[PDB]
């Protein structure tokens, strides 16, 4: 285990600020999720945003995603791309949701996490039976709900085999988009996802999100 | 204590993660839940905070995600052939009798992007020789490797029987077949404290200058050759560099490369042309 | 925590902290 | 800011931006049955986190033409998960509720809501004889049931629509008498009510006596302007609290 | 009397005037999860009494042509009031449990069962290619099923008949590696059985894992002469032990 | 004391077996002799309660008898078989240029058998490679062989020279012809606190839901492929792969496989179509 | 010798039931020994059982067994199973009989072991010359007859080599069966086999009870 | 007892107790 430079000092090491001691550090940090990704939108910025509107009916859905981590689309989040190169994981997980309305838009969302086994919820009724986060939009702009770790193990697999998966999030209006005249009925929402203190990744592993053929 | 310091390093129990204690339903005007993420700073809501929760002793631990583990493992960087042949005249050759590489790490793309998540690093390395021979012939004769470093500024060898491979002052390590796999380790080395993943910068003002990191890389080359004069069975030879960082420091976070490389020393994307425009892993729902 | 060689670089894999 | 406010029940957490406090009806926080209290002598099933934990009810519209709302406690929870089954598996229960009331608009709405708890609310019915309220009305579940101004139909059965006499007879100006809350559209977008398990008795049969009835009534109409969302939903979070359960048995088939 | 048994489970007693003493499965009494084997954070649901007590499943009659029953836990106790609904509106559980076997018979029957709890039995099927045994037929609730000498069907994902191969390729004769209690008819009338929950994991998914089969095989026939009863029921008890569960949802609708 | 612990594990005999007692006749109401196994426990009797004896001291020790003896031996759990050719089109080919195997204890029987005496196990363990190879031709030329492990989710290879092969993460063992049997450990690896060898479960409700211990199986894959690049003679390479378990523990016992195995990760043990029902040791007197 | 995987902390073990030290343990657990080995019984759970009847004439035999632990019908016990494994043994063996009749029948069994060297004994003369109990069947159902370590060496071999076997069991008519009037005439016993403390296994080796063709 | 490796893994044999 020979150096081929003997004799050679190093060049000095000075201070550079942004050390990284472990990728924990980065996966602690609020990384945005794709989303909307239809056809129209993996294209583009749109990717990120998911679409409120004032509704006709009550109880109606916003948007539904799988939890696995490195499963779309948490699969290309910085979370995932480091996940992907894990074997197995746990700890719990923190989801975040930006309203990008007006100042004067009101609105009220319940987010709901489904453990495995039942399936995706067909209705807000079902879906508040898990754990949920019902969302006041006000002076604050963004809400945290915090997935646990539940499960009959202490780790899961970052591979998205339904066996091990960790279940689901959907969102679903609680009241309704309310706006007054001269603002728009429309609005944004923007989905972030990170870790939890309680977070590890074991196991490493090539990723299989990146591939070489030259 | 350092022998408990040992004690921890052998079980893999050193970066300890935190326990969850437990908690109740709280009603108050606290809202741990409710934050501005628009001021740049992650949400520090824990579970703790909003779910009711059973006291956990947690066994985790997060060594393997140090970037000591995550970077100091050996991976390809190269690939280095060699065609040779009983012609003593074609022999000598470029590409038959010896063959150079330009050190990097940017021709594999599975090290390539482990580490350009980050903007800087610093470390030492070991090199690791695979060398494979492929006998066309009815024979493999003998087979002795000379694998020679030339730093930045050297000479690089024009022939198989050059001056240059006397090795005077270049470091030099030499393979038989049945001998053991070469290693050797290269101290951090550069003119800066730590090496550029990435440089937004150029080697001059004019229009001709290079601008990506191509502009800092000052690893050197490496040359190949066959020490043994030709035989009558001609071999193909395969060499294959592996690199496995050491001491590793590293700084500024970045993210991780979402579509193809395409070129060495560049951040360009765009497929060729005729070529469809280059995906990413998101896909449709 | 034996060296084998003059060098520091020659040494292995750095621990944790 | 005193306008914040999170409440967690078990795997349930709520939050709103824009409170009035909250009360608790009587002064008195929900807690467990003493052994100065109680009578029965089984062990009780304290269920906790399974049990105590916010449930919603389906929501309903607010418009310019609605009279009020209710709904029965503990009716209303009979088919929430766990606190439900519990409810037709045992002879005896026992609980306290959190009850949140939701409310969204803007700056440019109007209208007042008030927000009851009540006791005992013994209903008068709709007809001229001395004919009782049905089972059946006394019992709409999660959903509740609307106020309407007039209604046709031979069902003598039926509760009375009449909301500014509390459905009972008396005045609905003295209805703040009872644990209460306002929703002001100007100033609040939710109601936060804390019940104490309350009635003359220890525990009693949760498919027989409701405790508490919950009564939202427009006493102020909603008034928006064109381009405005004319209609606002309401929306009701309950949550048990302290829950106990007694007498295990067949479970009632209703 | 060493001959004599007690046992309490909340509300409900199970007694014997004819015993062989008890079995508790590896010498290890059930108890709840410990802080330092749990990896779930949620606070876990206790039901306690209302849980924990006996449950009876579907008698079966034992004659002379009987080759022996079994039944699958937790999946036999999933209808069972509190216990089964608990399985269907949570995503992990874990529990003990207490089982109890009675025979009656006179002083002139002969006969041996033997009665054995069978961690991860994992069923073989009654084909011959790879295919495995169909979720339905591992999943026969309260009424497990009967062993047949032969049967004629085209569904190749039924279990194995073969008792004397413990329906997985081992020989009956060891059987009694597994905790167990055998019934004779000359000296008792009943087997007790403690079982610890046991797994690689501290909780688990209880309508996808069954932790124990529990197996009672005719080692020796009944007999009978004419003129006494020719058949003697078999009566299976059951009460989970220390129950717990965790992370609510949405009821299973299976 | 330390050093006595030492001498004892020299000398084998750690785990040390009770003397026999003398005895005489006993008339009395005790009967050691009798009792009821109805109970479910084992009857206590000694040869001493029945058995007038002599003073016997006993040299015997239990040590071979541990689980760390029973299991802890090495034994082959898989074949790896490639079929190498000259023809560089054929070559790079899965079964020609390289093999994969999907990582498991139960394709050998003598293993399986032995690990199927318990219901859960935990334990480290060391991988043993042996490799053969047999020319086809009049010569063997240069033989370099790569063992990649690849974890599950991580992509598997599909060409000889793919890019997976770069082992960027993936831990990777090579070979060269003379090199002594290539050896390393695996740590114990689950999501478990142990490995289950039998699972009473399924990955779901549905119909097409799997059964047996596959569904836990989270061992990942071998892949294997010959380094070097096609030569003119050509041969036929075997690769056996040899387990040893280490620092084992084990629970709750049970019988050991009385018919043939027919299947992996399966308790079926019904013959094949026109295959005489299975058998077993017991013989007819 | 080293890791495969550098700093892979393993999944932390927890507590489970039924944990393991020695073989010898399994060794202690009665285990049923299927005598009745007839072409008609080895298919079934009937082998397991052996007939008692009333008699006509005295002092007949019920049944006859080896005693080298991997002979059959022991070889497919779990001592002989786990002695399989092994090619030495040593230490007594436990023999235990459970009496499955009615409540009111009545028995006494001679139970005899026979050295080596003799062979099996042809009359209830002979066997009661050897190590024997006589066995009251009564409100105790079973009754345990152990075989010293008698042996001219230490260990034995557990191959079934006729120079170093154990000698046999029998099992005698002491008196007869007896029964009542609405009692069966007839009756089951069923053996079984275990360690005694002194058991010992030596000289691990391939088990020759299970084969592989595939 | 000397360990050469890092990972406690790499050791030898467990010691019976």
């Amino acid at each position: 285990s020979p150096s081929a430079f003997p004799y050679f000092h190093p060049t000095k090491e000075i201070f550079i600020p942004g050390q990284v001691r472990n990728l924990i550090e980065m996966c602690q940090v609020d990384t945005l999720i794709p989303v909307n990704n239809t056809q129209e939108n993996v294209r583009s910025v749109n990717m990120y945003t998911v679409d409120l509107r004032t509704q006709v009916d009550l109880a109606k859905e916003v948007f539904s995603i799988p939890v696995d981590i490195a499963s779309q689309p948490l699969a290309t989040t910085l979370i995932g791309e480091l996940a992907s190169y894990y074997t197995h994981w746990t700890g719990s997980l923190r989801f975040s949701f930006m309203f990008c309305g007006s100042a004067s838009s009101t609105l009220k969302l319940l987010i709901a996490y489904t453990p495995p086994g039942v399936g995706k919820p067909k209705s807000r009724r079902e879906a508040m039976l898990g754990t949920h986060l019902v969302w006041d939009v006000g002076l604050q702009s963004t809400a945290s709900l915090v997935v646990p770790w539940v499960s009959a193990s202490h780790f899961r697999f970052t591979t998205p085999d339904t066996y091990s998966s960790a279940g689901y999030i959907t969102c679903w209006y609680q009241t309704n988009f309310v706006v007054p005249d001269s603002t728009p009925d429309n609005a944004k929402m923007v989905c972030m996802v990170s870790a939890c203190k309680d977070f590890c990744l074991r196991l490493a592993r090539d990723t299989n999100l990146h591939t070489q053929e030259g | 204590n350092p022998v408990e310091n040992y004690i921890d390093s052998v079980l893999n129990e050193v970066l300890v993660v935190p326990n969850i204690q437990p908690s109740t339903s709280v009603s108050s005007h606290a809202a741990p839940a409710l934050d501005a993420a628009e001021t740049g700073h992650t949400s520090s809501v824990q579970p703790e905070d909003m779910i009711e929760t059973r006291y956990v002793i947690t066994d985790q631990t997060r060594d393997e995600t140090s970037i000591e583990s995550f970077l100091g493992r050996s991976g390809c960087i190269a690939m280095i052939e060699f065609n040779t042949s009983s012609d003593k005249t074609e022999h000598d050759k470029i590409g038959k009798g010896f063959k150079t590489w330009k050190v990097s790490l940017q021709e594999m793309a599975q090290i390539r992007r482990k580490y350009e998540l980050f903007t800087y690093t610093r470390f030492d390395s070991e090199i690791t020789i695979v060398t494979a021979a492929a006998a066309q012939g009815n024979d493999s004769g003998h087979i002795v490797l000379q694998f020679m470093y030339v730093p930045p500024g050297a000479p690089v060898p024009e022939k198989r029987d050059d001056y240059t491979w006397q090795s005077g002052t270049n470091a030099s390590v030499f393979w038989q077949e049945g001998q053991p796999y070469p290693r050797f380790t290269i101290p951090f080395m550069s003119i800066a404290s730590a090496y550029y993943m990435f440089y937004d910068g150029y080697d001059g003002d004019s229009a001709a200058s290079k601008y990506g990191s191509v502009v800092t890389n000052d690893m050197g080359t490496i040359c190949v050759r066959i020490v043994t004069s030709n035989q009558k069975h001609d071999s193909n030879i395969v060499c294959r560099i592996y690199h496995k960082a050491k001491h590793i420091k590293a700084w500024c976070p970045r993210p991780p490369r979402a579509v193809a490389y395409q070129h060495t020393h560049s951040t360009n994307y765009i497929p060729s042309n005729g070529e469809a425009t280059t995906q990413i892993k998101t896909r449709p729902d | 925590n034996i060296n084998y060689f003059k060098d520091a670089a020659s040494s292995g894999a750095s621990r944790l902290d | 800011s005193d306008r914040l406010i999170q409440i967690t029940r078990g795997d349930s957490t709520i939050t709103s931006q824009d409170t009035a406090n909250a009360v608790v009806a009587y002064g008195v926080w929900p807690s467990y049955l003493t052994p100065d209290d109680a009578t029965a002598i089984d062990k009780p099933t304290q269920p906790d986190t399974s049990s105590n934990r916010f449930y919603t009810l389906d929501s309903r519209s607010w418009t310019s033409a609605s009279s009020g709302w209710w709904w029965k406690l503990p009716d209303a929870l009979k088919n929430m998960g766990i606190f439900g089954e519990n409810m037709f598996y045992h002879f005896l229960g026992r609980s306290g509720y959190t009850i949140h009331v939701q409310c969204n608009s803007s700056k440019f709405h109007q209208g007042l809501l008030i927000v009851a708890a009540i006791p005992e609310h013994q209903l008068a019915s709709a007809t001229s004889g001395n004919v009782s309220v049905g089972y059946n009305h006394t019992h709409p579940g999660e959903q509740g049931r609307e106020v309407v101004p007039s209604r046709t139909s031979s069902d003598n059965k039926r509760p009375s629509d009449d909301s500014w006499l509390n459905f009972d007879g008396t005045l609905l100006g003295n209805l703040p008498i009872y644990p209460h809350q306002y929703i002001n559209l100007r100033t609040n977008n939710s109601a936060t009510l804390i019940l104490p398990y309350v009635n003359a008795v220890p525990m009693d049969s949760m498919l027989r006596h409701n405790n508490w009835s919950l009564v939202i009534i427009p006493i102020c109409p909603l008034q928006v302007q064109p381009g405005g969302t004319q209609s606002i939903p309401i929306t009701v979070s309950i949550s048990p609290m302290f829950s106990e359960f007694s007498g295990p048995r067949s479970k009632v088939v209703f």
